């Protein structure tokens, strides 16, 4: 929207063609991470942490 | 990968009227959320955004409010470029870009649009 | 009147009509010309109207009449523009 | 000069058949391809079920191709693809159509109980109408020779008759044949000739079908619909959004079954269109036509005939009808586990901090941006998302006087949802006032309640002036208080009485409040002695005000300090002199009736505080030595087993009837059970010895358990009797009783055998509870469905007649009086006085003026009182004729909602009703309301005459009684089975008993009278509540019986057509407007008719209201046939449309709009 | 659980979540009995329209809340508009005429 | 007679609407999903008179009804087939000859050929 285009124009665009969908701990609960795990697809660039 | 994309075309597929949790009574198509709609919160922020900008361009001069408004195309539908604005204001290109930047210089203290950013 | 609200129904029967008129007045306060009659004392517009009804002022006929005077004030005092428009299309 | 062509306010909705052109009016294009979405681009095809040009664009304002994007062209269609670029919700509202080749029969108007297309045409449904349109047996369409007009022919008969004549009686077969049939049919001329023929010399051997069809044809012709529309040639299409195919998670789309249906019908229709252009083999084309019929019928409504499958699912496809034939989630809501909150008032509830924070989100935003703090709306969001201290204070401002209404799961009555003022609590559980903890029937086993936030201004005032707990002091069912103190507090005030002799007692006198100082400073006890003090009483009379009365009464410490809580008025002291039991509620009641709301409310909070505090001070517990067993237990048990031993020995040596010795030995153990029970209670009751002055005396045990029992607080005789006494006769799965009762008790050990015996009782107890709990609501639904449309209107009408109220007396042979059934009742007219004057005409019997009905002695036990049963009102209920019984003390406010509150109050205590010449229980209540004839109905004398036998068994027959006198005879039919009660020659009155058995409500209403039948129903339905011990006012029973007698039957000659059974609504309003219109001879006399709840609820004006509960496929269809319209006064139908309810806060709106709809 | 405003189903614009918030509480027949008993016409009105499945209503009234105006400005629920289209989808025609 | 008397005399009123009873006391091929709704519609609701509307109305399948008309075999042999095919060719020939009689069909073909060669 024009107003939003102007707004980012006043504070810097960086209008990346990407969105956001990161896994976040649900509001309310809170605790300690005890174990991470990653099941990669058979034919995909494995991660550093993976 | 061609086979991978091939398997993404198989099946009817599933119908919404499929029972799932077997509640009283569940339906697959009842869990499908709408996404084309915007949050009432989002719509409210958008309206307040219009008011915010409409009130920010008030603390400007005509030969600066109109410049920013017409350049980035707001409250006038079709947006114009440096030439189409430079012709209607005699001085062409660089001059109008100078003012266009000066208005942005003006917006470095107010917090309204700042918090509206996020 | 933050606990009945019973004293108001005595001044105007039918708790439903009470709700209507009280909501009417509370509407006048929340948006538009405020101006309560009974002192606020940090009470919502919901109850303020009820306090008034209990007090004896602000009823149904009262609001209607004051609305009539309101119309006679907005209309009669600014008729110069309306008449000037009346000569618009002959 | 109005005539606006926009979407403004509507006063009514109309339902009728749809012409093909009517379908075209909705058509924003024509579906022509079975294609839905693209296999690769995932883009809407050209003319498929999901077109963009026809329906609506995918994205909001950008077209299909992409020539136009932004709001520049919102009114102009695209050049490359005619796609109107507006909204995406357009895709949700746009219709569209399919135009079939050969005509198709509508499955509803075809096969839906009565064949609408058949009965309108006078032709068999699944017999002839099937074989003639399924391409099998050709039918005729009017012939002037040899052949009639609607006969059925075979192919052989067809060619034969065609050869005989032909070219002058042409008559096709199939769909278009039935079309030409309905089209050729002349509704007008037939409506005349049918009236002519079906009236000429015919008794009751024909009149049935005659009146039926003629009324049906007259209805259809006057409806406006042309029978052509019955079978459609143009089938409309449902909007795509109402049947979308949305991509789920990682591919795997999700579509509606209607897409499959429409796709099939489109395919079959297209093949048919193609076959009607290529080679046309009769078998091939006719088969494809039948297949088109299959597809269309399957799309409209599966039902019904095999069910079209496909879609891989072994389950059928959800057709259109199945999506509208047979729970409203809401925003600004939440729920949590409830917890007791003693420190609260009666108008307050504990609302969790984080919970209330999320609930009043938009309010917090607005108030934040209003004050300052947050520069903008998003700033407020970020400010509350980051809970920043100050926000909490702002929250403390927004919830101030903003009521929040709480609700429990099982909502039986109005007090299921009550409003409170939100009080922020550091916690995650919702706290509740322990006083209104009974109205919800809520316990803290782990029960959880929901909260709702009244958003609208008038919604907040509705919650404060109606649903607020402080306004719900009294129960809507019975005038008695509902927020009455329960277990804990009552045990407290019971301990604050209980006069114990001596023990730090003595009569040291003082003056009220000072006694408190005495109590805290020890020295004196608390339950002594008695002791005397100066009580300053207050009373009023005649001119009201207050009159002091200082005196010296002998109370106790507890009564003295407790007296401080008692309000200004009241008789004082004497209300405290008693104890804590049931008068604990009585005191609250009287306080309300002589003081008012506020004084009663604050009094309730004070007595709650007092009860809890002093109960805590008491510290009553339950040790193992609290439940003392009788010493005579083993004695009585041995004696009982001795007696039964002798009886068994007698049975061994014949003598006594061994066939029923089981019963008498049960009487032995039953007697023994009462012996142990009486011994235990007489022991545990008094006991004690104390030592007053010179010692030796007796009071009543301070044995904790007894204190709980003698003060409500969940502790009954039976339970205690099982604790220390013995568990009596135990039930056996057969239904019989075991002849070896549980001798032991819970204080003692329990043998494996008798426990394995008691497990049956527990099992059937829980099971039966699970049944009657759902069965209660099952009855409530019927009650509401039948009663939720009548509301007290037209202020207060005239009329004086009404059931003569009298104390329900079983005292004829058992002695049991109840004379409180008259209070808050409006008097008929000056009901006399053993002398003169007294009672006025319309004077409502006050709570103090019913106590005046005791100053007229026990002589006056009969008063005529206006009731809802009578009342010469039209479509409502006279305010006077009703009463006043509410949480409010005054009469019902004009425009309440009597129906629902009545139904609720009746079906609320259903949870505590035990299902079974005495049925008894909830089933008995159901049968009484349904007005079902008994299994052995008695008989009555219709007209007073002389009883004589009418030919001893000469039929047929079976005896015959003929009471003839004055003029004309009657021949009743007695079926030999069951005897008699009146010999020959004897005379009878109008409605005398001649069978001495169960009475039929139909006969009573039809012959005895309406007052009698209503008196019967109320006094018979109450008798099943007497046994269960559930108090419920007769008003509500009379309320449901009111519209239970809604319709009647006219028998004479008037503007109304005789045989038609119509409601006394239209009847009375039309007979009142005929005596003084043209002539009283243009109208007949009616006759009240008794019909059950279901039968009554079945009939209703609105078709939408009916489409709610009863079978939608039927009601919607028949209401479609005759151009019907709802307009639009009912509650239910005005609820699903989502508008103001014609009652309560509404009513005024409806009245204004109702009178407004008089101009045209 | 608590919900001010969240997501809605595609089929019927009724509150539902589990992805970020919690699907709103269900009213029902048992409750509309009570509200009718009280006479809470406006409470039931909102609870049946804007507060639940009124597309434009919820937004209009939400804005009126943040502006501190309350009121309502209700409208025909889609849980009845859909009923109109579904019935109209058949050979049967229903129209809501003015006066 | 049979259906009417049995249905009426039995259902008085069968108390709990005993459906699994008279549906076996009916003729024809059973286990259908068609006759079902015609019994759950009469018993209750419009009682008494509905039981009189039932008999007066009482006084099926696509494929099964398709095999029916297909039942008319009229099968052929090599002689039959060749015969029919011969009639086809005969009819076609007479039509084409009738077209040959039409001179404007020839001249039009000529004109359109010159159009073909004119590209
Ligand atoms: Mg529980
Ligand atoms: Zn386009
Ligand atoms: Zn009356």
């Amino acid at each position: 929207t024009p107003e939003e285009k102007l707004l980012r124009a006043i504070f810097g665009e960086k209008a990346s063609d990407v969105k956001d969908s990161s896994l976040r701990v649900p509001n309310g609960v809170s605790g300690t991470v005890i174990d991470v795990q990653v099941f990669t697809r058979d034919g995909v660039e494995k991660d550093k942490r993976a | 990968d061609k086979i991978r994309k091939v398997l993404k075309i198989a099946k009817e597929p599933i119908s919404m009227e499929t029972p799932i949790g077997d509640d009283e009574d569940s339906h697959l198509g009842d869990f499908i959320e709408d996404t084309t709609l915007e949050l009432p919160l989002d719509s409210a922020t958008t309206e307040s955004l219009r008011a915010a900008t409409h009130d920010v361009l008030a603390g400007l001069t005509a030969r600066e409010a109109k410049v920013l408004r017409m350049r980035f195309g707001i409250d006038m539908n079709t947006d114009y470029t440096l030439e189409e604005v430079g012709k209607q204001f005699d001085v062409t290109r660089e001059r109008i870009r100078q003012i266009e930047a000066k208005a942005l210089r003006k917006l470095r203290h107010p917090s309204r649009s700042e918090v509206l950013r996020s | 009147a933050r606990v009945t609200v019973q004293d108001a129904v005595e001044k105007i029967g039918n708790r439903f009509d009470l709700v209507l008129v009280a909501a009417r007045r509370a509407r006048q306060m929340q948006v538009g010309g405020k101006d309560p009659l009974v002192p606020e004392e940090n009470d919502k517009t919901t109850v303020i109207a009820l306090r008034e009804i209990e007090e004896g002022l602000i009823n149904n006929q009262i609001l209607d009449v004051r609305e009539r005077q309101e119309q006679q004030e907005q209309e009669a005092a600014e008729l110069q523009a309306v008449t000037a428009i009346a000569e618009g299309r002959r | 000069l109005k005539a606006q062509t926009k979407t403004e306010e509507f006063d009514a909705i109309k339902i009728a058949l749809a012409s093909p052109d009517m379908i075209r009016s909705w058509s924003f294009g024509e579906v022509k391809k079975p294609e839905t979405i693209n296999y690769r681009t995932f883009k809407p095809e050209r003319d498929g079920l999901f077109c963009a040009r026809i329906f609506g664009p995918v994205k909001d304002y950008e077209c299909l191709c992409g020539k136009y994007k932004r709001l520049k062209h919102r009114g102009v269609i695209c050049e490359k693809c005619g796609v109107e670029v507006t909204q995406t919700k357009v895709r949700r509202e746009r219709m569209g159509h399919i135009e079939l080749a050969s005509p198709t029969a509508h499955i509803w108007f075809l096969k839906s109980l009565p064949s609408r297309i058949g009965l309108l045409l006078d032709m068999p449904l699944r017999d002839i109408e099937r074989v003639l349109y399924f391409e099998s047996y050709v039918v005729i369409e009017g012939g002037m020779t040899n052949l009639e007009r609607q006969q059925i022919l075979t192919e052989e008969q067809y060619l034969d008759a065609l050869e005989e004549f032909g070219d002058e009686f042409d008559a096709k077969m199939g769909a278009e044949a039935i079309q030409a049939l309905l089209k050729s049919m002349d509704l007008e001329q037939e409506c005349e000739q049918l009236r002519e023929e079906l009236n000429e010399t015919n008794s009751e051997t024909k009149r049935k079908k005659l009146t039926k069809r003629i009324k049906l044809l007259e209805a259809f012709v006057q409806s406006g619909n042309k029978p052509e529309w019955m079978i459609l040639t143009v089938l409309p299409v449902l909007p795509p959004d109402l049947r979308p195919l949305v991509p789920l998670d990682g591919g795997r789309f999700a579509t509606s079954d209607l897409n499959d249906l429409y796709r099939r019908v489109i395919n079959r229709n297209n093949r048919l269109k193609r076959l009607l252009d290529l080679a046309a083999p009769d078998i091939i084309v006719r088969n494809e036509k039948r297949m088109l019929q299959e597809a269309v019928d399957a799309l409209l409504d599966n039902g019904r005939r095999g069910r079209a499958i496909t879609g891989s699912n072994k389950r059928p496809l959800k057709s259109l009808a199945d999506m509208i034939k047979g729970g409203k989630r809401v925003d600004y809501s939440g729920r949590s586990v409830i917890t007791v909150g003693p420190y609260l008032r009666l108008h307050q509830c504990g609302l969790p901090k984080k919970m209330a924070l999320e609930l009043f989100k938009p309010f917090i935003y607005g108030k934040l941006e209003l004050r300052g703090l947050a520069t903008t709306i998003k700033a407020a969001k970020k400010m509350v998302e980051r809970e920043e201290a100050v926000v909490w204070d702002i929250l403390d401002e927004v919830i101030r006087e903003h009521p929040v209404l709480l609700n429990r799961a099982p909502t039986l009555h109005r007090l299921g949802i009550q409003a409170f003022e939100p009080v922020l609590i550091e916690g995650k559980a919702i706290q509740l006032h322990p006083l209104v903890c009974a109205a919800y029937n809520a316990d803290f086993d782990g029960d959880q309640m929901a909260v709702h936030v009244p958003l609208t201004l008038e919604a907040q005032l509705e919650a404060r002036a109606l649903m607020m707990s402080t306004n719900n002091i009294l129960s809507p069912a019975n005038g008695e208080p509902i927020i009455v103190p329960s277990q804990d507090v009552v045990l407290g005030l019971y301990y604050m009485t209980r006069d114990c002799v001596n023990a730090k007692g003595e009569g040291m006198v003082l003056t009220g409040p000072k006694e408190a100082e005495r109590l805290y400073r020890s020295g004196l006890a608390s339950l002594h002695a008695r002791v005397k003090v100066r009580i300053t009483e207050y009373e009023k009379d005649a001119n009201g005000e207050l009159v002091a009365k200082t005196s010296l009464k002998d109370t106790t410490v507890g009564r003295a300090i407790l007296w401080m809580i008692v309000p200004k008025g009241l008789p004082y002291s004497i209300v405290n002199q008693a104890l804590g039991k049931k008068a604990i509620s009585k005191m609250l009641n009287t306080c309300y009736r002589i003081l008012g709301l506020k004084p009663t409310v604050i009094f309730a909070d004070q007595i709650m505080y007092t009860g809890f505090a002093y109960a805590a001070r008491s510290g009553a517990s339950v040790g193992i030595d609290d439940m003392v067993i009788p010493e005579k237990k083993h004695e009585i048990i041995s004696e009982a087993e001795a007696e039964v031993a002798e009886i068994q020995e007698q049975f061994q040596s014949g003598l006594v009837t061994a066939g029923e010795r089981y019963n008498k030995v049960i009487d032995i153990w039953a007697a023994a059970n009462d012996r142990v029970s009486k011994a235990m209670m007489d022991n545990l009751q008094t006991e004690t010895v104390i030592n007053r002055d010179g010692q030796e005396e007796k009071q009543v045990s301070f044995n904790s358990i007894y204190m709980m029992a003698d003060s409500g607080a969940r502790g009954s005789a039976a339970q205690i009797r099982q604790l220390a006494g013995m568990r009596g006769l135990m039930a056996k799965p057969d239904g019989s009783i075991i002849e070896t009762p549980i001798t032991a008790n819970f204080r003692e050990g329990l043998n494996v055998l008798q426990y394995f015996i008691s497990t049956h009782g527990a099992r059937k107890g829980l099971a039966d509870t699970a049944l009657k709990t759902a069965n209660s609501g099952y009855l409530t639904r019927r009650l509401v469905d039948v009663a939720q449309d009548l509301v007290v209107t037209e202020d207060d009408c005239g009329t004086h007649e009404g059931i003569m109220m009298t104390p329900v007396i079983e005292g004829g042979d058992v002695k049991e009086p109840l004379r409180d059934r008259v209070l808050g009742r409006v008097t008929a007219e000056d009901v006399l006085k053993p002398g003169t004057a007294d009672i006025l005409v319309p004077r409502n019997t006050l709570l103090h003026e019913q106590w005046c009905d005791l100053l007229e002695e026990n002589s006056v036990d009969a008063v005529k009182v206006r009731s809802v049963v009578s009342c010469d009102t039209d479509f409502g209920v006279c305010a006077h004729c009703y009463g006043r019984d509410l949480a409010r003390g005054h009469i019902i406010n004009k425009g309440e909602a009597i129906g629902v509150i009545a139904a609720q109050s009746i079906g609320e205590p259903g949870t505590q009703l035990t299902m079974r010449d005495i049925t008894g229980g909830l089933p008995r209540v159901a049968d009484l309301f349904e007005a079902r004839r008994p299994k052995e109905p008695a008989i009555l004398a219709e007209i007073s005459g002389i009883v004589s036998f009418g030919k001893e068994t000469k039929g047929k027959r079976r005896l015959v009684i003929t009471p003839v006198d004055g003029s004309d005879p009657y021949e009743e039919m007695i079926p030999k089975w069951r005897q008699l009660n009146v010999f020959e020659g004897e005379r009878v009155e109008r409605g005398d008993v001649i069978s001495d058995g169960p009475e039929a409500p139909h006969d009573i209403l039809r012959l005895r009278g309406v007052h009698a039948v209503t008196r019967y129903i109320v006094n018979e339905v109450q008798d099943v509540y007497r046994l269960q011990g559930v108090k419920i006012n007769d008003k509500h029973i009379e309320v449901i019986v009111r519209q239970m007698l809604r319709k009647a039957t006219i028998v004479n000659a008037g503007s109304s057509d005789f045989l038609e059974g119509e409601q006394v609504e239209y009847s009375r309003v039309k007979i009142a407007n005929r005596e003084l219109e043209a002539n009283g001879k243009v109208g007949a006399t009616y006759s009240r008719d008794l019909l059950g709840i279901t039968k009554a609820s079945l009939a209703t004006e609105s078709f939408i209201s009916a489409a709610s509960f009863q079978e939608t496929t039927r009601v919607l269809t028949e209401a479609a046939v005759a151009g019907k319209r709802d307009e639009l006064r009912g509650l239910k139908e005005n609820v699903i449309v989502g508008r103001l309810i014609p009652a309560g806060t509404g009513y005024a709106y409806h009245q204004d709009r109702m009178r407004r709809r008089a101009a045209g | 659980h608590a919900r001010s405003t969240g997501s809605y189903s595609l089929v019927t614009q009724q509150p539902l979540g589990g992805k970020a918030q919690f699907g709103g509480q269900r009213f029902g027949e048992m409750e509309v009995w009570a509200l009718e008993a009280y006479g809470a016409a406006y409470t039931l009105q909102e609870m049946l329209t804007v507060k639940s499945d009124d597309v434009n209503g919820r937004t209009k009234m939400y804005k009126n809340i943040v502006d501190g105006n309350h009121q309502m400005e209700p409208g025909m629920p889609e849980s009845f508009n859909v009923l109109l289209k579904e019935i109209r989808s058949l050979g049967i025609n229903i129209e809501l005429e003015d006066e | 007679q049979s259906q009417l008397k049995l249905l009426v005399t039995r259902g008085k009123e069968q108390g709990y609407l005993t459906y699994a009873e008279v549906n076996d006391h009916l003729p024809e091929d059973i286990v259908d999903s068609d006759q079902i709704e015609d019994i759950i519609q009469m018993i209750n609701d419009m009682g008494i008179q509905v039981m009189e509307e039932a008999p007066d109305a009482d006084d099926t399948d696509p494929v099964r009804m398709y095999m029916r008309e297909m039942g008319t075999v009229e099968l052929l042999t090599r002689e039959g087939e060749i015969d029919i095919a011969k009639r086809i060719e005969d009819g076609i020939n007479q039509v084409q000859c009738s077209v040959a009689e039409y001179p404007e069909a020839i001249t039009y073909l000529l004109e359109q050929y010159d159009r073909v060669e004119a590209e």
